[PDB]
């Protein structure tokens, strides 16, 4: 129904995957 | 102290309602409520599994490498858009066996933070910065339904599902945590048992929805088709 | 108004912690006081504040503070002019925690 | 002195009745009434199955597709207008492979939020136009029977089934979140217990008036066509 | 304080007579023994099922779209009023397997709101708006027996059978709601378990009425009737 | 013995299916 | 007049009126 | 709105980003 | 007055969050945060297995011997970078009598420090060159996924996964050891209650992602290439 | 020919 | 043709 294309805006405050607060700089970049 | 409308609708509301009916409210307090209820709510995502967090997406296979999106916590049905078609999941081994000794069932493994598919699949999406333009999904393009975690509250204004159907978990929830900060055990236990009572019952609910139309039979199914 | 060494010996151990939470008084009148609370690890010292609240007569019923010091201190201060309240006792609701 | 009617029939007699048998009379409690009704009947409604909140409506499936109504709880029995073909559920792995491995039954399943029937049924929804005229219902139509969820009071003079059939049954449910709110244990004790109780009653009496009235032996025999 | 005869007749003297076995009687009391008595009498007939409750009524099938009366709780026998017949309450799915699959047995099952039946009947009744005119009920004339919803009080004359058979069962069941209104337990439990004790009696009483008037022994019934 | 013709004058406190205080209106109308 | 008796009496219905569909038939 | 429906709406997720592998890719 | 911040996702909130909810403040109590911390933190890894705190890494066997990386807890599925042909573990008493007595299974074992494939296996490390290139992974290869053991803090502005993910866990088990230092058992049990319930939901999310989406039913037919 | 069961 | 999953 949808695409995942938008861009990172924050971290998985819960989920085992993913990014964190130390990670999403390298997602953003 | 504070006032609060009938309705708990927004996190504005509710961070009020929380110090209303717990008259531990101060300073020093009001300003962990935020903490209170983000471990409210991670306590109750980590199990929770219900519809309205659900989350349909195409994926980009590329036969192998193709990867976990960040949200995934638990995978529904997965399937195509051309005809229909339903995977099943195996084990590593499984695929590993299935490659050398050798197409109308197609699996699937968890390698880390990957989706192994055994075939070569060649499922196609559209890159990342694409302005727009739905595409028109082409064929052999899977469609993958799991769930996804909720986000945080941020704030006053931003509102969740979960406001508007069951605001007494979260208040209770999060009250809990709310007299562990503070030191009470009466409290804890009771908004405790309260919140288990309503988790409960919504999952229940969602049980009694599913498969909730008709009996089931199996017509001693035996393969008629065979011939193929 | 002024007291300090609050160790509830008649009630528990001294040196033990005690988790402070809340003050339910018992006033009389119109008012509007300004209650101040605090402590300390020991006993000799005036201890430090930890807090301030006002306590409005007609709407609270109690002033709530966070405290966890074994010895504990409180102030009460009036600087309202329009104020004639009074303030006939106490009730402190407490637990205890432990010892070094 | 608040007082209620004997025909507790409104929200607002309900509000009146709530602050009554909890004598207090301040705003901090009162204000809050509507917040205890509303837990209360979320809580009610989340997992009460019974008729009067059912619902009716047509479908409207393009293609072997349709979508869930907002107000879905749980689906019963399903059909066409004509000549009945009642529906049975399946899962996907099932109304998948009939597509590949296939006088005509029908099958449904729930794709998050979409029902798919495979024989790739067709559907039409009836004449729409408000001018006092009837709705004219349409051919090849198909009825679901699912327990709509009702909408929540937002006002004094609104009412619902319930405050005719079981009044008392929200009254305690919400005064129990009322002793919750202040410190009172065995109030909420006794508030659950009868609203328990009541809810009990309830489902045995929707239990009481199905398929009873009959003798349980003679299995049916609704075996094919071959004799 | 109130006064009251020896036999409770009606609601008149059963709601004074609330108030004198409860000294809790007062303004703000007295003004709410209606909701009492009618939250017991909603308790007692939500399972209560015996014969004064009951009431037969013929029906307008409409071959189909024959709709439950609103007094609907409990169906009894159903038959006709020709040379006799009683019918099979079946499922939805019995009745759609017949329609198609395919006049001895008559089956009926519960469409929502709806009485169906699988043959198209065609019983006749007379229309709203008609006057008296009892019509002398023609053939095809379906009588139904059901467990109808009694009324509700709502003059100090008005009567029922319960009144007149057990007020100490309303009594009971409404000094319960009562001593809920205020703040009493033992009361209310005494009452709850004598209210109980009075029903149990009932139902025993309307159990050992029903098939009551010799024993039975099955005939090793092998439908002697065949040829037809 | 009897048929459901008289007119609607009360609604259903104890029962599921019928009228209600929101829908007797409709059945007098 | 029935002391404990169940068909000395039979105490009337809520109303014998139909449904709106009824009527609207 | 719905009251306990859960069809009757259906909340966001964090973000419908991809990994850093597909962007690198 | 101590102030943290909603987000807690640093090392320095975490501290001040504890110092907080524990609100003595003095030196003898918060100069072992620190140490609290650390026997939370090791608590905790200790036997928690779950996906972010795993590892991929190319490993450099010589002939048919390796040595096992400084931060390995457990390992799971070893595969090589082609056709995957998944390892199995066995024991040295078989691994040295397939030597003896011996399309090709592979087998490996652990020696103390070091894995010993039967086989032989050759496997050769990619491109390290750091000149912002990639690694360029290399032919031959065999890959490893163990849970990596973190790093300890030992700074303010550092984090982790599980200060995002639960936070509420580490305070919780902090908490424990620090109510134990001072003598206070309710805490201490309250805490690790409470800790104990958050390892439990965490470790049933791990299973309720695992191989589910399936029936459990029709057990496969890996026999053989001779039908 | 069956219709749904509409409000009142 | 399988690589390792690197960091961010």
């Amino acid at each position: 129904i949808v695409y995942n294309n938008q861009a990172p805006d924050a971290v998985n405050n819960v989920g085992q995957f993913g990014a964190t607060e130390g990670s999403i700089g390298a997602y953003k970049q | 102290m504070p006032d609060v409308q009938y309705p708990i609708n927004t996190y504005g509301w509710l961070k009020k309602a929380v110090a209303l009916w717990a008259d531990r409210d101060d300073d020093e307090f009001v300003n962990q409520i935020p903490n209170f209820i983000n471990f409210a709510e991670k306590e109750i995502y980590r199990n929770l599994r219900i519809p309205p967090l659900e989350k349909e997406v195409y994926l980009d296979i590329k036969d192998g490498v193709a990867y976990i999106p960040p949200d995934y916590l638990e995978a529904q049905w997965m399937m195509r858009a051309k005809d229909g078609t339903i995977f099943q999941v195996t084990s590593p081994e499984e695929i590993s066996y299935r490659r050398q000794h050798g197409n109308q069932p197609v699996n699937f493994a968890r390698f880390g933070s990957r989706f192994i598919f055994y075939p070569s699949i060649e499922a196609d999406t559209p890159y990342y910065p694409d302005d727009g333009s739905p595409l028109i999904p082409a064929e052999n393009s899977v469609i993958l339904s799991y769930y996804a975690d909720p986000p945080e509250f941020h704030e006053d204004t931003d509102t969740s599902t979960i406001l508007t159907i069951a605001p007494e978990l979260l208040l209770y929830f999060t009250l809990r945590h709310a007299c562990l900060f503070v030191q009470d055990d009466n409290g804890v236990q009771k908004w405790s048992a309260l919140g288990k009572a309503i988790l409960d019952e919504m999952v229940e609910q969602n049980k009694k929805q599913e498969y909730s139309g008709s009996p089931i039979a199996i017509p001693n199914n035996m393969t008629r088709l065979q011939s193929s | 108004l002024e007291r300090t060494g609050i160790d509830f010996d008649n009630v528990t151990n001294e040196w033990n912690q005690k988790h402070i939470n809340r003050f339910r008084p018992q006033t009389t009148g119109s008012g509007t006081y300004i209650f101040e609370a605090g402590g300390s690890q020991f006993s000799n010292e005036y201890g430090h504040p930890h807090t301030s609240k006002t306590y409005t007569i007609g709407v609270d019923r109690h002033v709530s503070v966070r405290l966890n010091h074994p010895y504990l201190f409180y102030n009460v201060i009036d600087n309202d002019v329009n104020s004639n309240a009074a303030i006939n006792g106490l009730t402190i609701e407490f637990a205890v925690g432990g010892r070094r």
